[PDB]
């Protein structure tokens, strides 16, 4: 059988630029002058897509941006000059010998100027509560680079037990991410307390993201 | 064009049986390649059954895997026996092409292999702080919580608002997934006109709509 490993496992390339990533195969692909190495793009939600076809043909439909070069067992993928639409994990694969083999991915982030996240807080839906329970929920939208940290405050006190966080995909024209954080209390807990606060922390500002509410009529 | 469907959840004592069905093409000329996707994870290839009917293996899952078809049905089977919770995953079908490349996919159908049962999502509206408003925009939610097994499809408005939307991937808390959406409007958007979280669950066979009403 033959083993693909893809280099790197992630890399960050600014719009407009150039980005080459690299599959080795554990033996030769080759087979009579053609090599049977093979790639694919895959965006979120999606199935992938062939763009390339022994080592070096562009699919059908495919921009001219995307090439491909190698033989033997080193083989790699170009974008040239990158566009967010870009933002995908790529996938190489051979076929010289049965089994078919994939690469294990590489995943293209784009890189793009800094952004603060946009924040809003949502206390429990009156449909929730009837039903006993209590979830509060906070959104971070539109911000990059990445990296970003949430802080819960009940009555001004610290909380991270019942948090749960979550990342969008990066968004394929803004090239931006998006999280939310969901703390989740027992009804029971929530209405013995008064003030709820999710904090965002990101090297775009500084001053911290705070954005609070009251438990009120 | 090609079109898997499956059972969502499978019990780990049982069997994993999905169909991919296929048009525009003829299964007597072309191949069809299986494929899988765990959450997170890479593409797996599990197989192939040829236009000439002969099939070739995942090597590690040969012995508890197998593909067949009816060439008149346009249908190609997938097979799998003695079930791990590591075959949880996205299951696709692709055309071959003989035996150069997958060229057209399916869109693949979620298989959960796990002993939980079936659970129907609570799906809440999230509107703003009770009052006025501030901002010249103004972002509401949709939070749904309690479901098993993945997935859930998540639109607004049916779809047409579709702009300034971010769904997030859910959160697996005991047994149980979380999801939450949220969208963002020009103030004149919202109250003013209506805005509707829609939501499937295609395992418990539960749609739900909420429409955001100010608190
Ligand atoms: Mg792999």
């Amino acid at each position: 059988d033959i083993v693909l490993t893809q280099s790197p496992a992630s890399l960050a390339a600014s719009l407009g630029q150039r980005a080459t990533i690299s599959c080795r195969a554990s033996e030769s692909v080759d087979s009579y002058g053609n090599s049977f190495m093979h790639w694919y793009q895959q965006k979120p939600g999606q199935p992938p897509k062939l763009l390339i076809y022994l080592a070096s043909n562009l699919e059908s439909g495919v921009p001219a941006r995307f090439s491909g070069s190698g033989s033997r067992t080193d083989f790699t993928l170009t974008i040239d000059p990158v566009e967010a639409d870009d933002a995908a994990t790529y996938y190489c694969q051979q076929n010289n010998g049965v089994p078919w083999t994939f690469g294990g991915g590489t995943k293209l982030e784009i890189k793009r100027a800094d952004a603060a996240p946009t924040v809003s807080i949502f206390p429990p839906s009156s449909e929730q509560l009837t039903s006993g329970g209590a979830s509060v929920v906070c959104f971070l939208n539109n911000f990059y680079p990445k990296d970003i940290n949430v802080k819960w405050k009940i009555d001004g006190s610290e909380r991270q037990n019942g948090v749960l966080n979550s990342w969008t995909d990066q968004d394929s024209k803004d090239s931006t991410y998006s999280m939310s954080s969901t703390l989740t209390l027992t009804k029971d807990e929530y209405e013995r307390h008064n003030s709820y606060t999710c904090e965002a922390t990101h090297k775009t500002s500084t001053s911290p993201i705070v954005k609070s509410f009251n438990r009120n009529e | 064009q090609v079109k898997l469907e499956e059972s969502g959840l499978v019990a780990p004592s049982q069997s994993l049986s999905i169909t991919c069905t296929v048009s525009g093409f003829s299964l007597i000329r072309y191949g069809v390649h299986w494929v899988r996707q765990p959450p997170g994870k890479g593409l797996e290839w599990l197989g192939v059954i040829w236009a000439g009917g002969s099939t070739n293996y995942n090597s590690a899952l040969m012995s508890r895997l197998r593909i067949s078809k009816d060439n008149s049905k346009s249908q190609v089977f997938l097979k799998m026996n003695s079930l791990q919770t590591d075959d949880t995953a996205m299951y696709y079908c692709a055309r071959d092409d003989e035996g150069y490349v997958m060229d057209y996919w399916g869109q693949g159908t979620s298989v959960t292999v796990s002993s939980a049962k079936t659970t129907a999502p609570s799906v809440y509206p999230l509107a703003p702080g009770s009052a006025a408003q501030t901002n010249s925009m103004v972002t509401l939610g949709c939070l749904v919580k309690g479901y098993f097994p993945e997935p859930v499809t998540v639109t607004w408005n049916s779809g047409s608002l579709s702009s300034g939307v971010h769904t997030f991937p859910a959160v697996l808390q005991s047994d149980l997934y979380t999801l939450s959406s949220s969208v963002t409007v020009p103030s004149s958007t919202w109250p003013s006109e209506t805005v509707t979280c829609n939501v499937a669950h295609p395992a418990s066979s539960t749609k739900v709509d909420k429409k955001i009403v100010p608190r």
